[PDB]
């Protein structure tokens, strides 16, 4: 996997 | 105000999540603590998507405190992406009760990156400024209504157990060795700060001239740019198999490089077990490419070697030999 915000 | 240990849950290594409780009577979630983020949100009955379906979801209606907003919601993670609607309602986590929090009830969750994951929802931990509009972090409301020890949270991501570990309003000096460094926010939205180089035994191979990274307990990798993650992929020996998959021998592990992180005047080495997931005799690399950013993700293969403290009362970083 995960890659949490733009 | 008080301290609150909230205790982590580890799935492989890849996501690190603790319990909260929604609403009265208290409606119970577990989310991932989410240093690259700042919205609070779970899966609610409004969801039909895949997700919301293998996920606890909140119902409104069976909870006495909550408040609708009105205000829609929409969010997009590396991985992942959520619509939904916002309201307020009470949140609890561990010790600290946070009333009139706004969260967001979810009606989107697409695709399966949310579907796979072991955690209900997310709770954000960065800046206001990452925030959506309408939503307040839940951590903001814990400073400014004075429910907290200090205006600082450290997070311990066990190596050999499920000893994870969130501190609210305190840093535990059991889970790390040595002294804890100091590193200056740059840019007051995720928790970024510059990076002055990436070495191998003196040699430059990464971040040549300085860097912009971010600590992000929310991402599973070291996420960094292709050109930069590419040439660090071939120094330690990480090639691409015919899935995409950057493998590692597990038998060069001793034989291996340690890559060197420096940051604002102090190494941080991550030697080749630091790097490397093993997993039963099959390795693999903890480096992951981003398509076009050119901002690096210090996420769960650095926390691990680093305890990590983020402190909003004079805008710093900390970090420390991890025990
Ligand atoms: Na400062």
């Amino acid at each position: 996997x995960v890659v949490x915000a733009x | 105000g008080e301290v609150a240990s909230v205790p982590l849950t580890n799935y492989l290594d890849s996501q690190y999540f603790g319990k909260i409780y929604l609403g009265t009577p208290p409606q119970e979630f577990t989310v991932l603590f989410d240093t690259g983020s700042s919205d609070f949100w779970v899966p609610s009955i409004y969801c039909k998507s895949n997700a919301c379906k293998n996920h606890q979801r909140f119902d409104p209606r069976k909870s006495s405190t909550f408040q609708n907003l009105g205000k829609p919601l929409s969010i997009h993670y590396g991985t992942g992406s959520m619509q939904g609607i916002l309201g307020y309602d009470t949140v609890t986590v561990s010790n600290i009760v946070d009333i009139q929090q706004t969260v967001g009830l979810s009606t989107q969750e697409p695709g399966d990156v949310f579907t796979y994951a072991e955690f209900d929802g997310i709770l954000g931990m960065a800046y206001p400024s990452l925030a959506s509009e309408y939503s307040i972090p839940v951590f903001d409301n814990m400073m400014n209504r004075h429910l907290v020890a200090q205006d600082l949270f450290s997070v311990y991501m066990d190596r050999n157990g499920q000893e994870s570990m969130l501190t609210l309003g305190a840093i535990d000096p059991s889970y790390y060795t040595g002294s804890l460094h100091w590193v200056p926010v740059t840019v007051q939205q995720y928790w970024q700060f510059t990076v002055d180089s990436v070495t191998i035994s003196g040699v430059v191979v990464a971040c040549e001239g300085g860097c912009q990274a971010i600590l992000d307990t929310g991402t599973s990798k070291l996420v960094g740019p292709s050109s930069d993650i590419l040439n660090i992929q071939q120094a330690i020996g990480a090639t691409q198999n015919q899935y995409g998959e950057f493998d590692i021998d597990c038998d060069n592990l001793s034989y291996m490089p340690t890559v060197v992180f420096e940051i604002n005047g102090k190494m941080y080495p991550l030697t080749p077990s630091a790097y490397t997931s093993q997993d039963q005799g099959f390795c693999t690399s903890g480096f992951q490419s981003e398509n076009h950013s050119q901002k690096w993700i210090l996420g769960d293969v650095f926390i691990r070697e680093y305890y990590s403290v983020f402190d909003r009362a004079n805008n710093l970083v900390g970090l420390a030999k991890a025990i």
